[PDB]
């Protein structure tokens, strides 16, 4: 039953005790810890000021417009010709793909990968990709 | 002893 | 009630058998229910009628008319338990007019040492049985710690000062016997620091606080830790709170340190982010680059050229999106950090300041047990808070002395008298003694017993003032070593007129430094006159004793000055300053509870001496040599209720010996 925020274990006590001056060594160990840890924030903020510098004016000279295109189910050749790229670049990234084609929804291109597995040579595109 | 007290009596540790 | 406020104004359980009853009265404690029921009625009833009008005798005769059944069935008990009361001092104590005279036939010879409190209420009671008794007594007066400063109107108390509560205290008794002009004591007491300016109300709370937490704690580290020894020595209530107060200050470091390594962690955090946005950051410039050269290649284009403008665009965007999502991630880190920056905990356990106001209730404690606290138990210095008495504490306006010079009179006291000698043995006694004003005028006086009630601080005389032969045993010699025996000092200011708060009849002074806490640290105002009474208490106290009134006065006047401007104090018509460890009949001011020591000395103070006998082969000898005193009473030490009780004690232990049972 200690009193509410004073601090007092057994252990804490015993170190205060066992020396004629270990009350004011634990104390200046901890002035010292604390002095290190406070210069340690001093050359990690330091360190990050300079690196929020070099990241000045973010990435809005590389963004690109957001290019909203009606999906369609025709196939053109030109559309076909892009997947079997696609597909030879990045894996099943259905997602990828279909980014680069511009207008095929996830779905359609999970299809193309089966009604075109033979026309295509789909499986040795994959075996490509993975070599 | 704290009995003594009447300015401001101490209560810590007194039940 | 009525029967269980008597009870409780007798320092008895109103419902219960005490263990001095069980001693007289085997048959009943050991007995059926219903009879220690009547006896507890009987007992708490006779208190009564006493205590309703303590100026006259309350007799057995009148005890017993004003009984009814079945109470008055019994009339033996009733005469067992009135004489039970009136010899252990419960009623007819004090003053009070004799129904029947007293018997000019003295039964036995007794020889008080001192007439303070305890010898003049030993003293009274040993008459009132019928012995003869003669009291020398050093001093030039009466009364003894209680010592009354008196000039024209002016009336302050050196010594005894305060009653402290009326609920349980024999001195309700005495005050309706004689005329103490009692008036209450108001709590209110602030504390002016050393600039002369009140300290401000949220400040003085918190310090008040943190001093009673402190004093918990070393409560809390004695009974729950039992950290009671030290390097081989017990543990004072002063290392104690040096302890505690360490382990504060401790943790507020280790808060800090904690904090302040959070804070680090979070930056370390945001330092690995910001790199790796640093590194995106270029290759989505190199990137873009690329896209921008790929989409420069005019059209037409085969399908190759057109995937390339396509899957540059898709990898761009899906970098854009990371680094979209980075900076998220950066701007809740940066969030967190502007938070921890802004809740810092506590710089400091206390402020300089801080921790002068907490050296005043220091030094206030240090008052209290007239004692530096580096020499006070841990354990036990607070050993008799159970037994403090209720209500408000009382000024005795007319001057504490009045009550000694009352319980004087019809005494023999011989006045100018030095005991140097005490001689006990198998036969009986003989105590010399010297004339204080010139020392070769010898006197011997030869009783059945002697009643010492020497302050401990003369016991403890060394070489001493007083030889013991044969000496005493050393189970008493190192109870008198063990205990401690304080100082405490007063400087009373006598004015033409009231400049201070006429309703505030208590004020502090915070000094600048912990040595001089108890300097001139509290001032009361309790009289009619304009009169001020400063404290010198702790280790200021031994060392003001080797100071010059003048220079004393100076520092009073200095601090009042401060806190009432420069032409509102004038200066004092009279002075006077107490140097009690000084005087050779005190050598202190009161006992205290000293490390080393507990509440079993006082008891070991109190036990009589019985000589071995003359000769070999005969009979043990009846005890001759009996202690009264501040010193010698457990659960009232170092007041003057507590001294009147220790000679009511001795006064019958003694009649016991030797008037019988
Ligand atoms: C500064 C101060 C303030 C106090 N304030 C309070 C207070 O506010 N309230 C309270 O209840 N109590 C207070 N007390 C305590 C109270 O004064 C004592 O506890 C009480 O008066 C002691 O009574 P006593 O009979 O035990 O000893 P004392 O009154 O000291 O009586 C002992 C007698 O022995 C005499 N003597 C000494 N040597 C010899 C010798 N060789 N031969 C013959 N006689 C000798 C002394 O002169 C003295 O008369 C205070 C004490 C002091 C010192």
């Amino acid at each position: 039953k200690p009193p509410k925020g004073m601090f007092l274990s057994q252990e804490d006590v015993e170190a205060v005790s066992a020396n004629a001056t270990a009350a004011t060594t634990v104390l200046r160990q901890l002035d010292m810890e604390l002095v290190s840890v406070k210069r340690q924030i001093q050359n990690i903020k330091q360190t990050n000021s300079a690196l929020k510098e070099k990241l000045d004016g973010g990435i809005e000279p590389y963004r690109l417009p957001e290019v909203i295109q009606k999906c369609n189910a025709r196939w053109t050749t030109e559309e076909q010709l892009l997947a079997v790229q696609a597909i030879r670049k990045y894996g099943r990234d259905f997602q990828a793909i279909s980014d680069v084609i511009g207008n095929k929804s996830v779905v359609q291109v999970k299809n193309f990968f089966v009604n075109y597995r033979r026309r295509f040579n789909i499986d040795e595109v994959l075996q490509e990709w993975e070599a | 002893s704290r009995t003594m007290q009447t300015a401001r009596k101490s209560t810590g540790g007194k039940a | 009630s009525g029967v269980e406020g008597a009870a409780f104004q007798s320092r008895l359980p109103h419902d219960r058998m005490t263990s001095q009853e069980a001693a007289c009265f085997p048959d009943i404690i050991s007995g059926p229910q219903q009879t220690q029921k009547v006896f507890l009625f009987i007992r708490n009833r006779t208190l009564q009628l006493w205590l309703d009008n303590p100026k006259i005798q309350l007799t057995f005769e009148a005890t017993l008319q004003q009984l009814e059944a079945p109470y008055n069935s019994d009339t033996v008990l009733v005469h067992r338990v009135h004489s039970y009361l009136e010899r252990h001092g419960l009623i007819n104590f004090g003053i009070y007019k004799r129904i029947k005279p007293l018997p000019t036939k003295k039964t036995g010879k007794v020889i008080i040492i001192g007439s303070g409190v305890s010898g003049l209420a030993a003293a009274r009671q040993l008459q009132s049985f019928g012995m003869d008794v003669t009291l020398l007594e050093a001093r030039d007066r009466v009364g003894g710690r209680v010592a009354t400063f008196r000039k024209g109107n002016y009336v302050a108390d050196l010594g005894a000062m305060v009653v402290t509560g009326l609920g349980g205290n024999p001195m309700a008794v005495v005050s309706k016997q004689v005329n103490m002009e009692l008036a209450k004591i108001k709590q209110k007491c602030p504390l002016y620091e050393a600039n002369g300016q009140a300290v401000p109300k949220e400040k003085d709370e918190m310090v008040e606080q943190e001093f009673n937490r402190l004093l918990e704690a070393t409560s809390y580290l004695s009974h729950q830790l039992d950290f009671n020894v030290l390097n081989n020595k017990p543990v004072s209530l002063g290392q104690a709170l040096e302890v505690v107060i360490q382990l504060q200050e401790k943790h507020v470091k280790d808060e800090q340190i904690e904090h302040w390594k959070k804070i680090v962690k979070t930056q370390e955090e945001l330092k690995e982010l910001l790199n790796k946005m640093v590194n995106l950051k270029e290759k989505i410039k190199e990137l873009h680059q690329q896209y921008k050269e790929a989409s420069e290649v005019k059209p037409p284009r085969d399908i190759t050229a057109e995937f390339l403008v396509k899957s540059k665009h898709r990898d761009l965007t899906a970098l854009c999106k990371e680094y979209d999502e980075l900076a998220e991630t950066q701007g809740k880190l940066e969030e967190k950090l502007q938070e921890l920056e802004a809740n810092p905990p506590s710089d400091v356990y206390l402020s300089s300041r801080d921790r002068q106001i907490l050296d005043w209730h220091f030094a206030n404690l240090e008052f209290a047990n007239a004692t530096p606290l580096s020499t006070l138990s841990l354990k036990h210095w607070d050993q008799d808070d159970d037994f403090e008495f209720t209500g408000s504490h009382l000024t005795v306006r007319n001057g504490y002395s009045c009550v000694p010079v009352a319980l004087a009179e019809g005494l023999d006291i011989k006045l100018n008298t030095a005991v140097r000698q005490v001689r006990y043995t198998a036969s009986g006694c003989e105590v010399i003694a010297v004339n204080t004003r010139s020392t070769s005028q010898t006197f011997i006086y030869k009783c059945d017993a002697v009643l010492c009630t020497l302050p401990l601080g003369v016991l403890k005389q060394q070489p001493p003032a007083v030889q013991f032969v044969p000496p005493l045993p050393e189970w008493k010699t190192s109870a008198v070593q063990r205990m401690g025996f304080g100082n405490l000092n007063k400087v009373v200011l006598c004015f033409d007129r009231v400049f201070w708060d006429p309703s505030v009849n208590l004020f502090g002074h915070v000094g600048s430094t912990t040595a001089s806490r108890g300097e001139l640290f509290l001032f009361w105002n309790l009289y009619k006159a304009p009169i001020l009474l400063a404290l010198v208490a702790g280790e200021a106290a031994g060392i003001m004793e080797n100071i010059s009134d003048d220079v004393i006065v100076g520092r009073c006047l200095a601090i009042l000055k401060g806190i009432f401007g420069s032409s509102a104090v004038p200066q004092p018509k009279e002075t006077v300053v107490s140097r009690w460890r000084a005087d050779p009949w005190a050598r202190g001011s009161y006992s205290y509870v000293a490390a080393g020591s507990s509440g079993n000395d006082y008891d070991l103070m109190a036990q009589p001496i019985t000589p071995g006998p003359s000769i070999p082969g005969a009979p043990q000898p009846i005890p001759r040599l009996f202690f009264a005193g501040e010193h010698t009473i457990r659960n009232y030490p170092a007041t003057v209720h507590g001294a009147l009780l220790s000679g009511l004690r001795e006064a019958g232990r003694i009649a016991d010996q030797f008037l019988g049972a």
